[PDB]
């Protein structure tokens, strides 16, 4: 604010800001697939009750028995 | 198979060998750093060699325990997930598919060709297989010669040779006359 008086150049009537005008999908609806909504409480209560048993299992490249596979047990 | 199989497991690690060139690189690795196995499990739970293959433009592979993974695949088609026969199953089934009083003879007589009978180590573990599998004591004999690859070539020249190939070959004439029954009677 003071700085008009004090200084020479400090002009008045500016405009300080010269501007303009601030002026002002449809994949999945697809006939080919069939839409499926995922319901996390729905799968979750189908998977609830199934275990897995893990005793003595392998995925890696080890060759001793005949075949693997692993997760044998369950509930 | 061997190099198919072969090619899988350097895609895993960390090679991906995709292209038709490259498949022929793994075949060039299959028939010089792969080796067979003698008990895969005595060398599974050790680390190996872990050979330095270069590659023609200058790379470097190593291949660690599938240099002896990878033509497992033969006495094997677990490992590829295929339910079939070993090799030695094959040997030791088409002798046992014959008669009696001929497979002590074909034991003894084992005479094996094809390029893929090359990998180094291979018929000891052969004979480890088929003894485990055939009877008691019986003398088995495997000839492995120098020239496998050609044995089929040498053998055509051998039996091409002869008098018998003329009288034993198939007319062109009566190709024409009789066609694919023509072959088939004369097929053996
Ligand atoms: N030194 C080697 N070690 C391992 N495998 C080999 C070796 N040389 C050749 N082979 C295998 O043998 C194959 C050659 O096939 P081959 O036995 O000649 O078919 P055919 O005998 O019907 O002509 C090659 O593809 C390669 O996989």
């Amino acid at each position: 604010d003071p700085k008009y008086a004090d200084l020479p150049g400090i002009a008045r009537n500016e405009p300080d800001v010269y501007e303009t005008s601030d002026l002002p999908l449809e994949e999945l609806t697809s006939t080919s697939v069939e839409h499926i909504i995922v319901n996390p409480n729905a799968a979750y209560d189908k998977f609830k009750d199934k275990r897995v048993g893990t005793k003595g299992l392998d995925f890696s490249d080890r060759i001793g028995k005949t075949k693997r596979t692993g997760y044998e047990s369950g509930e | 198979d061997v190099s198919r199989f072969l090619r899988l497991y350097l895609r895993k690690e960390g090679y991906d060998f995709h292209s038709s060139s490259e498949f022929e690189i793994v075949k060039a690795i299959k028939e010089r750093a792969c080796y067979l196995s003698i008990n895969p499990q005595k060398d599974e739970t050790l680390e190996t060699e872990k050979a330095q293959y270069y590659l023609p433009d200058g790379s470097t592979i190593e291949i660690g325990p599938s240099r002896f993974r990878a033509p497992e695949l033969l006495f094997r088609p677990d490992l590829i997930g295929e339910e079939s026969e070993g090799i030695h199953e094959v040997l030791v089934f088409a002798i046992q598919k014959s008669d009696m009083d001929l497979r002590r003879t074909l034991f003894s007589n084992i005479v094996l060709s094809g390029g893929s009978t090359l990998f180094k180590g291979f018929g000891d573990r052969l004979l480890s297989e088929v003894k485990k599998l055939a009877p008691k004591d019986v003398k088995i004999r495997i000839s492995a010669p120098q020239e496998r690859l050609y044995s089929t070539w040498i053998g055509g020249s051998i039996l091409a040779s002869l008098d018998t190939f003329k009288k034993m070959w198939v007319s062109k004439k009566e190709y024409e006359e009789d066609g694919a029954r023509s072959i088939h009677r004369k097929t053996f």
